[PDB]
């Protein structure tokens, strides 16, 4: 019964067994189910994008010679990608933690996912690193509009770049952080006037959706129509693996719970999204 | 320089296109090198990069050659400056660049000599080196690629 | 490419050689449709532009 | 068609080419600017001069 | 040491420790390694490339860097003499293992940018510099290889 310590040899060991003990799971800090899959085998894709045009050619006179047009592109081609994990693990620790079992496959699981996008959309190109989308994209700026000026007023001036396309815009692709504040609207009152001012937060701000992703770069925020402008190909789909009977559990008995996915990603049309860097 | 990483492998890593500084004889009419598509928003290097010889766009643009095959077109009169930094995959100017040469180093790959045709990818390669010849003074054979003088 | 080669060593791809998939192309606004238009067959048109008019 | 539309509405006309949009055009009076914010009230504001011309 | 014999991002070619200790001419305290068993001519050439950091455990045995809870394995700079073999064949870290404190090269950066950890390949793949055990050094090293020390 009564404990007259913090010292417990009861604290080692599992006292009560349930498949719930506490967890957390988020839907919404991934770009991939946001967007349409379809499955593709093959070690890569291959575009054929367009490159810079200056625009511009007014009508000209039938006594006088015709104008013409080009248009210029570059060929590419995407390899695919491996995104993997492995997180190691001691079974008596494992075992009498109940639910950590299931937790770390799943934090492992999300992991992977967010990696994959992260590295598709946007990362910088390195020598480890990708990133197809961030580079395609036209530019947009907000800092136009006004150069400092609130969270809210931000994501406000963003939707309307989106018409231009002709999209009338869908959603607006933000990073968590970011959502988190404009959501709050703070600007040293932290009241809402660029956001319902009725609600302490908003889903639909101008009648159009809000995706908050965190595969998605700091202090960027990205209109697009998601679903029309890029697609998920799937080589593998994402899945936990686990493996009790390699080198390491065989020196020292060990378990390995290994999480992967094979990804590639296609750009149906990737001059449609624009990005635009928040400057509050 | 950079068929040190090239050798089938071109375009990763930074390359450029100078060992030397380029001769005399400045081109008229400023224009913009960029290597993106709707923009160079690319920083940092490894992918598509501004090495090869070059075309002209609209002619207010010039670029990597990227063209077909079949009526390819050998040497040019200057190569680009080079603006190869980690702010940019290879070079590619956010001002106006003046370009300059009799023609001077560039970059093959392949089984060809000094001259290939162009797949849409960067640079040129292709084999048979009896139906391609060298560009430049003297002989010179490819095997995990050279620079090559026009 | 367009960015890091993984595993592609091969930068030939047959002389081009590419899948049936969406290439990508611009969408722009215009100012057109905001003028109307109709149609005319003849060799030439002719309007009148209103020049200085003097109320006085 | 883009690129037509982009010429045709802004700057004066050449010289292979008439009417844009932008030549066609007259200003408007000091009235219509403000020094109080009101983005609805200038646009609202330049409709009146407008009316003069008699525009519907 | 060699170095560059390594790929693409943050790795260097291996180690062969002959600098600052020698087994072969002296003969100090054996311990088991609980990485490797793979590799010929000695195995040790998938416990470990250039050298990480090697942890006693339980015991005297000694591993490489893995795990980031319960007893980290690794850290210290306490080293483990490769000796004189084979560059890429005869690294030793899969047989028993004699160690030291004094030792060159140390490789402990693994590909992409954070302090490494060794997986089941010798070689390293990226941890965190800071949810994981330090020893007074940062990784400073850019993307491809260039050398680190402990």
């Amino acid at each position: 019964m009564s404990q007259l310590s913090n010292q417990e040899k009861e604290y080692l060991i599992s006292k009560a067994l349930e498949t719930e003990e506490g967890r957390v799971a988020l839907a919404q800090a991934m770009a991939n189910p946001i967007r349409v899959s379809l499955d593709y085998q093959g070690v890569g894709r291959k575009l054929l994008v367009v490159d810079p045009l200056p625009q511009g050619a007014l009508p000209v006179y039938d006594k006088d010679v015709d104008a013409k047009a080009f248009v210029i592109s570059k060929r590419g081609q995407v390899p695919d990608q491996v995104i993997e994990g492995d997180r190691i693990q001691v079974p008596t620790f494992e075992i009498v933690s109940y639910p950590q079992v299931r937790f770390s496959q799943v934090k492992e699981r999300r992991f992977n996912v967010i990696d994959r996008a992260q590295q598709r959309a946007k990362a910088d190109i390195m020598a480890v690193e990708d990133a197809e989308i961030f580079s395609l994209l036209e530019g947009a700026a907000t800092a136009v509009n006004a150069v400092t000026i609130s969270s809210g007023g931000l994501q406000r001036a963003a939707l309307t770049k989106a018409f231009q396309e002709v999209e009338k815009h869908d959603l607006v692709v933000t990073k968590i952080v970011m959502n988190a504040s404009a959501f709050a609207d703070i600007r040293a009152w932290g009241q809402n006037e660029f956001d319902p001012v009725t609600q302490h937060e908003v889903l639909q701000t101008g009648l159009f959706g809000h995706i908050w992703t965190a595969d998605i770069l700091i202090s960027k925020k990205v209109p697009q129509n998601t679903v029309y402008v890029l697609a998920d190909p799937e080589f593998v789909g994402v899945m936990p693996i686990r493996q009790d009977i390699q080198v390491i559990p065989a020196d020292k008995p060990e378990e390995l719970r290994l999480g992967w996915v094979i990804y590639e990603e296609l750009g149906l049309a990737v001059v449609n999204s624009l990005a635009i860097a928040k400057i509050s | 320089p950079y068929v040190r990483l090239g050798y089938e492998g071109i375009l990763n890593g930074a390359h450029d296109i100078d060992v030397a500084g380029l001769n005399g004889v400045e081109q008229l009419a400023g224009k913009f090198a960029t290597i993106g598509a709707n923009g160079v928003k690319l920083a940092g290097d490894n992918g598509t990069n501004a090495v090869g010889l070059f075309r002209e766009d609209l002619g207010d643009m010039v670029n990597a050659s990227e063209k077909a095959s079949f009526y390819f077109r050998g040497g040019e009169y200057y190569v680009n400056i080079s603006r190869t930094s980690l702010t940019a995959a290879g070079i590619a100017a956010g001002d106006e660049i003046t370009c300059d040469a009799d023609g001077k180093m560039i970059k093959f790959t392949g089984t060809g000599k000094a001259l290939g045709v162009v797949t849409h990818v960067g640079e040129y390669r292709a084999g048979n080196m009896y139906e391609k010849a060298t560009q430049g003074v003297t002989d010179t054979d490819t095997f995990i690629g050279f620079i090559m003088y026009v």
